[PDB]
Order: structure tokens, then sequence, then C-alpha cells
RNA sequence: AAGGUCACGGCGAGACGAGCCGUUUAUCAUUACGAUAGGUGUCAAGUGGAAGUGCAGUGAUGUAUGCAGCUGAGGCAUCCUAACAGACCCACAGACUUGAAC
RNA sequence: GGCCAGUGAGACGAUGGGGGAUAAGCUUCAUCGUCGAGAGGGAAACAGCCCGGAUCACCAGCUAAGGCCCCUAAAUGACC
RNA sequence: CUAUAACGGUCCUAAGGUAGCGAAAUUCCUUGUCGGGUAAGUUCCGACCCGCACGAAAGGCGUAACGAUCUGGGCACUGUCUCGGAGAGAGGCUCGGUGAAAUAGACAUGUCUGUGAAGAUGCGGACUACCUGCACCUGGACAGAAAGACCCUAUGAAGCU
RNA sequence: UUCACAUCGACGGGAAGGUUUGGCACCUCGAUGUCGGCUCUUCGCCACCUGGGGCUGUAGUAUGUUCCAAGGGUUGGGCUGUUCGCCCAUUAAAGCGGUACGUGAGCUGGGUUCAGAACGUCGUGAGACAGUUCGGUCCAUAUCCGGUGUGGGCGUUAGAGCAUUGAGAGGACCUUUCCCUAGUACGAGAGGACCGGGAAGGACGCACCUCUGGUGUACCAGUUAUCGUGCCCACGGUAAACGCUGGGUAGCCAAGUGCGGAGCGGAUAACUGCUGAAAGCAUCUAAGUAGUAAGCCCACCCCAAGAUGAGUGCUCUCCUA
């Protein structure tokens, strides 16, 4: 987890859903998998 | 509710159960001053639960007035003093015409439960109610054994209830759990039990299976 | 009951006399400690010709106490002073010889006391 | 330890009445033992 | 808590309460029928019962047991003499609490002692 | 204590916490509290004075 | 009236109220109840060999009678004493209204 | 002008500023409003905010501020 | 070699601290650094001297004996303690007698939360509580005392220099 | 090593909290008693550990950081009046704070350093130091609220004796090593698992006295001084509320003895998902739905219909004029 409370979608295929009310951040690289603001 | 219908007797004493293996159990001796006679089944029909309702206590007749005299010849059994049920699942097979029970139900069941008054200690203070400390001896001090602070400052202007302060500690009945049941006595209506029932010798004891 | 400021006697020829005991390891109660509870030792006084001197902070075995040993047998067993092993964490002692009996209940996890010791009850 | 204030009429014949009423108490039980010295065998009052 | 300790004891202490039951069951001995307490009055009957039947079995050693017990010398040797031919075939219970009206100043609840 | 758990548990504590509220607590209130007779099953127990069906005035429910 | 309360004898209950157990031709017989408290008689149990006498010793003392003597808060038995005499509270179909069948 | 008093500790709110850290229900000034010395209504309660200036009576009516589901008076009013 | 100053010059005074002592009843930094004691020692003892701010009759440095003096450590000893427990008295509890006191606006004298002279049983909302005793405990009533000894004001009082 | 975002993050910026030092002087000086310790709470999460998970420059053990989660725990000590802090032995860890020092109408030391004295320094001096040292009275019968126990009255629509349902409330739901799996996965070795069981502990709690004891002024036994029982013997009194000791039954107690902390029970927080659309690709979700936390509820032990909403069941009694 990165709660980075609003960095961009960084990776190329950071793809951004928002899911049960919060905005998180998907990518392949584990790395980028963050739960926005 | 419970697992099953059980019984109840009075304590007789403590003694020491000596094992073939060679080991030394402490056991609590219990007898039976009467047949536990079900005096009473209310069932899910003519109540809102289902219990079976037995006594103890066979007596004289003036020593038990009309309402419980008349209740218990409504069943066709001796008059007798003690009177409990145990609430038992809607499966159950029990007249309330005189079933004297005979105890073998519970030598196979290696765990029972038992409940009963333990002895009272009347007003007690905090350091042996709640398991408190004392105050300093000595050193110039003067709050030995007291009870100390009671609440907090300005804030809370009062005390919190349920605040442990002393008061009168034993009398209620407990129930101790999982207590594995040892050499019966089929002549000398006795059973050995390993463990530490509630009170001095003579009191009645509920002794029933486990909930587990 | 071992308290953590009592005087234990030596039961080997390890090195040392008597020793201040300290704050025992296994048994979290800490202020009853009953047979086979390792205990942090340190010497109060000791034999000097050996490498073991004062103020020495060591770990020790209690093998002997003042207070009773309830055993499923039946018995009770107890002794008139207290004593200790000087010990490693490994086992054995660095002291062979052992002075005074011990029990037999210890056999099951310090089996170099009892293989070493003059009786065994 | 020192009383903040006083108590009323209310309050005060309220006390003091619970504590002739445990008067009243301890009367019928001396009737009762004034009723049975009377003419009976009883085995007590020499 | 005072379970199972059937030891009566009075308003006095341990020793001042020994002198009190010794010295009031001799002069129960003495005059047969006391105006005591109720407390008094059971007090005196365990003690009374063991000196009636201390002097039954008329030895010497129960005799300066008795006479050990009893202050007054010359009531011992008016016991022995009197408690077989009177109090023979009794077995037990050789008194009587016949209670009365409360004393003036106390209400203590007052008593009084036979022989019977 | 959430809604579902009491509407599992004891639901006629429900309407029962809801007109509550709506009547004034004081000493009539009180009084008027007991009017309310809230039943969880189908059928209820009274046949009292032919109980009639209540007037709604709502036209949103 | 049923049922309580006082009194009574107490308690493994208890500050006081409470609570609980008794409150007597207190079994009679073929087999669980009608021993509450004290005393008594015994049995566990504690300290541990009592007094008196004899014997040995100059005497301190030891020894036999004699696990004796006292203790008996505990268990059982026993009605010998006290549970006698009483008193008091609560009574007399349980307001008014609907529905059902009888 | 004559006789004759008190008062000379102010407080908050808007604007104009200084001190502060453009922090304080902070401090000091300048104009104004209220309280002080002002009741009532709205503000849940609540000196200074809004309406408003209480001679008294009425089991009279119309309104300002503010509100119209229930507690608690008036719309479970209409249309976007 | 790093140092440190035997030694030197200069300014100002009346003179620039002698012996001995020295993180001391004196050391702020500081719990200075080292050594001893202790498992571990801001306390203690022995030293170095960087003495904020020792010092020679306001005496300095020592020491036997002495001290209800201060302080550091050790042996024996124990409820001081771990960790409490039992028993005996005088109270406390009940009954009968006698019988006050401080205090007190009237008290039909709840909890949370909010507001308010900014810490409310008394105002607001909610929740909780049948009435009334007895025995204990003292968190609040900004509890009782007693016109705050501390702080400031008085064109106050007094002692002393 | 490459690589801003595994982990730190310079130069800067934006917040929350009211726990430090501060600013104002708004309540209180016809009195709101500061700092530390003992006893005893309760609460917050900004998490030290325990439970679940993500990421890791995570091979495994151990981690680093972070999300949910405050149920429970958070040691014994040497120094100091100490808070803080240093050190030792450890422990799963030895959390930070609020409640006016949380708590002196519950209790004791340094201090608002009170009155005596001494050292340094300042002052001509009296005296003084946010310098140091020695000594230095701390009161109290609870009126009310509050609390813990325990009644009495009345009510519960006739009056009772029992028997329980349980609304509501309490307590308990804690935690560590060791062994099998297995020296197995993983690792060149060295090391060494997750998951699922068992066993021994620790604290806490409820009981009990069968054993081991402490006390035991019911008791019995030894002995000193003395006075009485006429005297010897033998006893009794006193040496506070045992003369001093030696043991002890029944009580009470623990250090002793038993037991407890259970749940393929329900719904969830973080997360992993299953189908799966608004943008014919996708996505834990927008429809539905699955695993799962020491957390919530229920089950567990007790009280419990004054639960005035006053319950339910069985049984007794209302007669004479």
């Amino acid at each position: 987890m990165k709660i980075r409370a609003s960095v961009r979608p960084i990776c190329e295929k950071c793809r951004l859903i928002r899911r049960r009310g919060r905005i998180i951040v998907i990518c392949s690289n584990p790395k980028h998998k963050q739960r926005q603001g | 509710v419970d697992a099953g219908i059980g019984v109840m007797g009075t304590k007789l004493g403590m003694m020491s159960f000596f094992e073939e293996d060679g080991t030394v159990v402490p056991v609590t001796v219990i007898g039976f001053k009467e047949g536990n006679i079900v005096t009473q089944v209310k069932t899910e029909s003519t109540d809102g639960y289902n219990a079976v309702q037995v006594g103890y206590e066979r007596l004289r007749d003036r020593k038990l007035t009309m309402p419980e005299r008349g209740h218990l010849n409504k069943a066709g059994v001796i008059p007798m003093r003690h009177l409990q049920e145990f609430r038992l699942v809607s499966v159950d097979d029990f007249t309330p015409s005189q079933k004297l029970l005979f105890e073998e139900l519970f030598k196979e069941g290696d765990m029972v439960d038992i409940s009963g008054t333990t002895i009272g200690k009347g007003f007690q203070g905090g350091i042996k109610r709640h398991n408190f400390k004392r105050g300093l001896m000595t050193h110039g001090s003067k709050s030995h054994r007291a009870l100390g602070s009671i609440g907090a400052g300005t804030t809370p202007g009062h005390v919190y209830k349920g605040k442990k302060m002393p008061g009168r500690m034993g009398g209620t009945k407990t129930k101790i759990r999982k207590l594995k049941i040892m050499k019966i006595d089929t002549d000398l209506r006795v059973v050995m039990i390993k463990g530490a029932v509630p009170g001095k010798p003579g009191n009645l004891l509920r002794l029933a299976p486990a909930k587990i | 009951m071992i308290q953590p400021q009592t005087h234990l006697n030596v039961a080997d020829n390890s090195g040392a006399r008597e020793l201040m005991c300290i704050r025992i390891i296994g048994a979290s109660n800490r202020r009853y400690a009953r047979i086979g509870d390792v205990i942090v030792a340190v010497i109060k006084e000791a034999i000097p010709n050996t490498p073991l001197e004062r103020s020495e902070v060591i770990r020790a075995v209690v093998v002997r106490t003042c207070k009773e040993l309830k055993r499923d047998n039946g018995m009770i067993i107890r002794y008139d002073d207290n004593a200790a092993v000087i010990i490693d964490q490994e086992g054995n002692p660095k002291g062979t010889r052992i002075f005074g009996a011990i029990a037999r209940e210890l056999r099951q996890k310090f089996a170099k006391i009892v293989s070493l010791a003059p009786e065994v009850l | 330890a020192v009383p903040k204030k006083r108590t009323s009429i209310y309050k005060k014949r309220i006390r003091k009445n619970i504590w002739k009423k445990k008067g009243y108490w301890a009367a019928l039980k001396a009737f009762s033992l004034a009723k049975s010295l009377s003419t009976g065998n009883s085995k007590s009052f020499f | 808590m005072k379970h199972g300790r059937k030891i009566h004891r009075l308003s006095r202490p341990a020793d001042q309460r020994r002198a009190l039951l010794r010295g009031l069951t001799t002069q129960l001995l003495k005059h047969g029928r006391i105006k005591t307490t109720r407390a008094k009055a059971s007090a005196m009957r365990k003690y009374v019962d063991k000196m009636i039947t201390l002097a039954k079995e008329g030895s010497l050693h129960k005799r300066r047991q008795a006479l050990g017990f009893i202050y007054e010398k010359q009531i011992v040797h008016a016991l022995f003499a009197e408690v077989p031919e009177r109090y023979g075939d009794r077995n037990g219970g050789y008194t009587r609490i016949i209670r009365t009206l409360p004393r003036r100043g106390d209400n203590a609840p007052m008593a009084y002692i036979e022989l019977v | 204590e959430t809604f579902d758990q009491l509407q599992k548990r004891i639901p006629e504590r429900i309407i029962e916490h809801a007109v509550r509220g709506m009547l004034p607590k004081g000493r009539l209130g009180r009084y008027l509290f007991n009017h309310l007779k809230v039943y969880k099953g189908a059928e209820h127990p009274h046949q009292a004075q032919q109980p009639i069906d209540l007037p709604l005035r709502d036209k949103r429910i």
C-alpha cells in the first residue's frame, strides 16, 4: 500500500479506479498500487 | 440452554482418591439425600421454552406449605424441598410422573459443570474482594489498607458506577466448569469428583454436564 | 520460592561459594522460582583460584530449595538450604563434581545435572 | 464532613418519623410478651 | 467472619472472661438459682455441665481438676457428696434458662439459671 | 448497534424508538407512550374497539 | 382464611435488617423424612504420657499402671435441658369497557 | 448663565489603522450600532449579531426579523 | 613532533593570593575525567586542577576522644517489601440512658454533552432514574476554616541599617 | 550499482491537536493547596507488543515502512526529591498522553525554597540570590449528589408460595516458549519456514482446605519470678489485649489445591477476490456474491419484570350471620 493522498498516475498502465468511495491506482508493477485521496 | 438434564446433590467433605497408577488426586464427595425426581416438564406448547423441573430433599409435610405441596402432589410425587429446572432443547422425552432417575448418566461423560452457593464472607473490604494492594505499613504512612483514590478530578464531578468499593462478597451461586468425573459408588450413593465445589459440606449443588 | 535477592549456595565445584540470584528466566512469575528455573546469578563470593571472580553475572540452575516440591506420587520433598549449579545455556555446567543430592524431575530437561549427581533420592 | 446546608421540615419529619416508626415496631412485640405474661403455663418469668 | 468458631466470647477479654466463668459458675453452684444475662447464662450452662459431670466420677484426679477450676474450697467438697445422689440417671441437661424482664438501665436481655 | 442489528434482533424497538422522540417527553408523552402497540408479527392480539385503519395524508411514502 | 411477621432454639447466613434451618408423644415396622442448639456417651483429632501408688536412685530424675490424662469448635447416637406461652398483619371474587362461542 | 450631581475601570460587532505572528473574547486609537442602563421575538440554551424600543388592561386582529413533518404555532404547498 | 609554560615584555594598581587546600556546606556548565565500591551509583571515598565565585584569627590545614549531628557502605536481624494472612483488645455495627459541634439563603439537590463571568443538580437537547433508610468510601458541591502568610496597590504601620 | 516515490527526502508549501515553553489577563484570591511517589480508576490513538493485510533493494529466519484494529498487556531494580534520563538483567513489548500532581475533605518527601544556621558572591550596611547544604505540626464525626452493598414501604388490579424466560447491565473473552509436521520448502553454504496439532508455563479470575503450611488468646505440653489453695505433691491467679516458648483440630488464608479463557457461530474494518457494466479493452462494485481480525454482536459465568413495558407457568385460599 501507498497512501500518497495526491500523486498522479505514474506508470504507463496506472489505471484509475474509484471503488467503494475511495480512489485507487493500479498498475502492473506492485510499487504503484496506491489509494489516493 | 443446557446440553442435557443434570442432577443435584449435597457436598460431603473432601478426601484424596489414590489412583492405581500411583497419583494422588483431591476429590470432593457427593451424596444424594433423595432421588432427583422430575416433577414438572414445561414444553414449547404450554410455555415459551422447554425445561425439565426436578427436585430434591424429601421432607415432612409440616415443613412444606400448601402451594408447594399442592404443586408437588399435582405430579403425584413425594413432598420435597428443593426444586430446579434445566432448560433443554425440544427433543425431550420426560414424564413428570415420578421419574426416579438413576445416577448412571455421568460416568461415561467425564466432564461435568457444578453450581452452588459459595460460602459468604460478609461485608468485606477492597483488599480481598477485588485483590487490591495495601499502602505502606510504615514510613509515616496513614492509608493502611484503605481504598485510596476513588475518582478523577473536577471534570467528572462524580465517581463511575461499578467502581470497586467494599461490599458483601460471597453468597451468590457460581458455576465451575469442565470438572472430570471419577469413581461413583452404586451402593454408597456417593460420587467422587476431582475438584473443589462451591461451599462447605451440607449445601445444595447443581451437577449438570458441560456446555462447551 | 526463590526471590530475586536471595543467596543460593553452590551445588558444584565450578569456582563460586554463593550467589545473589537475579531475575529468573522462563517462568515469568519471577517472585516464585520453583525447581528447574534458571536464574541470572551474580557472584557474591568465590574461590580465588578459578576464572570466576567477584561481581560476575552468570546463569545458574536452582537445584535445591527450602520451599516444598509437590510431586504426583504423593511425596513432598524439601531441603534446608538453597542451591544452584553454575550452568551454561548448552546443557552441562563448567563445574564437574556436583555437591549434594538433587531431585529427579529435572532429568527431563537437565540430564547432565542428574548424571553428575551423587544421589538422585 | 461539615454539612453544606440544612434540611427542610420535609426531610426531617421523614427521618424523625422513621425513627419513631422504628419505635413503633418494638411494642407489638412487647404487647405479645405482655399478653403471654398473663394467665397461662409459660416456662419463663420467675 | 466467624464460620464455626463455637467459643462464646463475652464483652470482656480472654482472662477476664475466664474469671467471669469461674466466679459465676462458683456462685451458681453456691446458690443454685441465679440471675445472669443470657450470654452469661449459656456460658454458665456449658461449664457447669462440665463441673457436674466432672465430679460425677468422684476420683482424686477429677476432684483436683474440679478444685482447680472452682474458686471456693468448701464448695467442691460439698459437690461430689451431692451430685451422684441427685443427678444420677439424668445423663446431661443439669440446668434451665428461665428468662425474665430486661434490666432497668440497659435493656439487657436478662436470664435466670436453675439446677434441674 | 446498527439498524440491521435491531431489525434482525428486536424489530419492534425500531418504530418504538422513532415515535418516542416525536412525543413531548415529560409526564404526558410518557403516558401516551403506552398508547403505542407495535407488534412484529402479521397479526395483533387486539379486538378491543374494532380498530379502524389509520387515515394517511402523506403522498410520499 | 391461604401466606407471612414477632417470639422461640440457632446457623457453614450475617454490621442492623436480611436470608436459611428447626419450633415436641421431635415414628411404629420391612429399608431414605420428626434431633434445632447445649449437655451427655462414643469415634476421628491435638498435645502427648496426667495424678496417686510401687520400684531404682543420697538426691535431681527415670520407670510400670498407661497411645494413658486432659482437650471434643468436627461426625454419629441420645429427648436430659431449652424449643413453652403467645401475639399481630393480611379477610369477605377482586372497579369501568369491547369480541367470541356457550 | 444660576443652583446642583454623578461619571472619568468600559465591552463586543462593521469599517480605517498601529503593536502582535494582519494570532487571541489581545492592546491602543478614529466614525458608527448595541449592551452598559433594554424588556420582548428570532438565535436549542447564550450582554453586545438581526427585528425591535415594554404606561396598563383584553381568553382582541395585522405584521418585521425568522419560520410552515413531529417534539413546538403555521404548507408532508406548487413548479423548475 | 604535538604540546604545556620554567622564562619574558607591556598596561593599570596600594598590592596583585604566600603556605596549605581544592567539582569542597564553596563548581553554573556538570551526572567534569579517571580509579575504588555496586549486577547497575546525579549520592559516597580517593585523585587531576578549567577555583563561575577557597585561603591564612570574618583564621587556613590536620587529627585521638566525643555527638538523640549530617552522610556512604557492610554483618546479624526482621512484615519495611514481594504479598499479604490469622488472632487478642479500645472504637466502629445493634439495643437502653445522656447527648453536642463546626456548617447552614430556601432547597422538590441525576448523567452525558453544549452554552454561559470561558470548570452548571438549577440554562438547552437527549438518555437514565419508584419512594425512603441503614453500613462503608470520599470524586464533586470551585466542600468547612480564615476578610491569601506568597504577588501587587496604599503618598499605610512597624522593626532594622 | 541503473531507478524521485522498497527506504530517507534537501529548498519550500498546507494542515490538524491542545499533551511542552510561550502570548492575553477572561473566572477564582471574605483562600482554585503547587512537583514527585503509593493506592485506585477511566478514556484517546498520533501503535511498543499481541490479531489480520499491502509493499519491500521480501530467497527463508529476521525485517524496513504502511493500512485496519485500543479487547488485553506494557517488568524487577542501582543513582537522584526527582518528571525526564543513564545503566543492569530480561521480556512478545517494557508506548505516548487526557482526566486541575488525574487522585494530600485517601496517604508521605523536595518545595510558593516560612521562622534557626553555614559556604560562595553581591552590598558600606541592614539583608539578598529562580546558587548550595542541615533541621522544619499538616486538620477533619459526610448534609446532599455520586458509588458499592443491603433492606423496609408501596405498586405490579384479589391475596400469596415457588419455578424460571430475559430487556438491560457486569465479568470473562489475555499471552509466551518447547515438540511433531521438518532440519521439510528456500538457500552454493551458513541458516531455517508459512499452515495445522500437542505439551509445559506467566498474569488475571472464580472457587476450596483433601495434602503442605501461617494464624488459631477453643486447646494441650515445657519452664522462670511470685502470691494464694493450711503445709509436701499437684493446681489456680499475674507478669497488658497469651509471661516467654513448643506444636495443633474446626474456621480464615496462600505460598497450597482444582477450574476457566470455547465456537466451519453472525455481520464487518484493512485486504485478496468471482462474475461485471458507465467509455464492445479493462476494473473487488455500480446489480449480486465469496474468504477473513485478539476488533463488534451472540454463545460463556452471575445478578436480573421497580423491564411501571412491572412477564410466563404450576399450586393454595376467600367461609358464618
